C-alpha cells in the first residue's frame, strides 16, 4: 500500500498515478540537443573548373 | 588498393599519378579522398613493422598528400543517401579536365 | 530526472534528392524523428555496527 | 589484444579506432585505459629488441594516445569490488554517444 | 617499542554498493581489519684500549 511512482508499479505497492490515465502525469525531460550526425560535404563544385552553362 | 592490414598504399597512389601524368599525358592537380583512406595511410608500416607516416594522429583526416592537395568526403566512397559503398577510396587527376556549372538554381 | 522519462530526439530519415527529366513528375522525400529514452537506477551502500563496535 | 610479452599493440589500438570511425558520423573522442595497459605500451619492443614507447617511465600512466585523450582506472578491467577481471584493457569511442547524469544524491 | 608489540592496522575488506529498485530491500556491505606486528633486535659495537694506548 506504499505509494510507488516508477512503472510498472513495484510489487505489493500502489502507484501514486494509478488512477485511469494517471501515467500521463509523469514528468518528461526531452533534451534540446539531438542525436543528429552531420551529412557529407559536396566536393565537386570546388574541385571542378567553373564554366558558364 | 589491397585489403591487407597495415599495407602501404603509397606505391599505388604513385602508380595512379603516373597513369594520369605519363600514360595519358595530363597534369595532376589534387585528390578527392574518402575519409576512410586516412586510416589506411596512418596504419601503413615497414617490412619490420614501424609506421611509414607517424605524424597522422587518430581523429585527423589528410588535406594534402605528396604535395598535392586533397579534399575529404564519403561522396567519394558513395555510401551516401541510398547509395551503396563502391569501395572507391580516392580519385586523383587533373581537376581542370572537369568543367562544371549551374545553369539555374531554385531556392527553398 | 527520476523515472524512464529521460528522452533524446534522434534524426532517423533525411531528404535525398533525385534527378528528373524535362516534364517528369517531381517526387517527395523522407524526413523523420525517433527518440531514445533512458531510465535512472539507484546505487546504495550501507554498513552496520554493534554498540560495542561503535 | 595479443598477450605475448613485449608485443606491439599499436596495430590493434588503430584497428579499434577504425572499427568506431568506419561507421557513419562517429567522431572518436578518447579512451578509457586500464592502468595495466601502460605496462603493455611501455614494454613494447621492436624486432631488434629496442623500446617502441621509450618515453613511458615506470610509475607513469598514459594520459594520451595518438593525440586522443586517455583516462585511467582499473574499473575498465572490472576486477574491482566483487567483480571478475573481464580482460578488458581499453575502451575507445565517441564519448558524446554516452550521456550521463545524477538525478539525486543522498549523503552519509 | 622494545619487543613484538609494534602493530600496524591493515584494511582487509571494504564496502561495495548495490543496485536496487523503487521499494526493493536495501542491504549492508562489509568492512574488516587485520594487523601486522613486528619485533625489535639489538645491534652493538665496542672497542677496548689499554690506558697506554689512550
Amino acid at each position: 500500500a506504499t505509494k510507488s511512482v516508477l512503472q510498472p508499479p513495484a510489487a505489493g505497492s500502489a502507484s501514486i498515478v494509478g488512477g485511469a490515465g494517471g501515467t500521463q502525469l509523469l514528468p518528461k525531460n526531452i533534451s534540446q540537443e539531438w542525436w543528429k550526425k552531420a551529412t557529407e560535404q559536396s566536393i565537386i563544385p570546388t574541385l571542378s573548373k567553373s564554366t558558364p552553362v | 588498393l589491397p585489403l591487407t592490414a597495415g599495407v602501404d598504399i603509397d606505391p599505388f597512389l604513385w602508380e595512379g599519378y603516373n597513369t594520369v601524368t605519363e600514360a595519358a599525358g595530363n597534369n595532376f592537380s589534387g585528390f578527392a579522398f574518402d575519409p576512410r583512406l586516412t586510416y589506411v595511410l596512418a596504419t601503413a608500416r615497414d617490412s619490420d613493422g614501424r609506421r611509414l607516416n607517424p605524424d597522422i594522429n587518430m581523429g585527423q583526416t589528410v588535406t594534402s598528400y605528396s604535395g598535392q592537395p586533397a579534399i575529404n568526403s564519403r561522396t567519394v566512397g558513395g555510401d551516401v543517401d541510398a547509395g551503396t559503398d563502391t569501395g572507391i577510396r580516392a580519385i586523383g587527376g587533373d581537376w581542370d579536365a572537369l568543367r562544371f556549372g549551374y545553369a539555374h538554381q531554385i531556392g527553398l | 530526472i527520476i523515472g524512464d522519462g529521460n528522452v533524446v530526439p534522434v534524426l532517423t530519415k533525411r531528404p535525398s534528392a533525385s534527378i528528373i527529366g524535362e516534364l517528369q513528375n517531381k517526387v517527395d522525400s523522407e524526413l523523420e524523428v525517433g527518440a531514445k529514452n533512458f531510465k535512472t537506477i539507484k546505487a546504495e551502500v550501507g554498513l552496520e555496527f554493534s554498540l560495542e563496535t561503535i
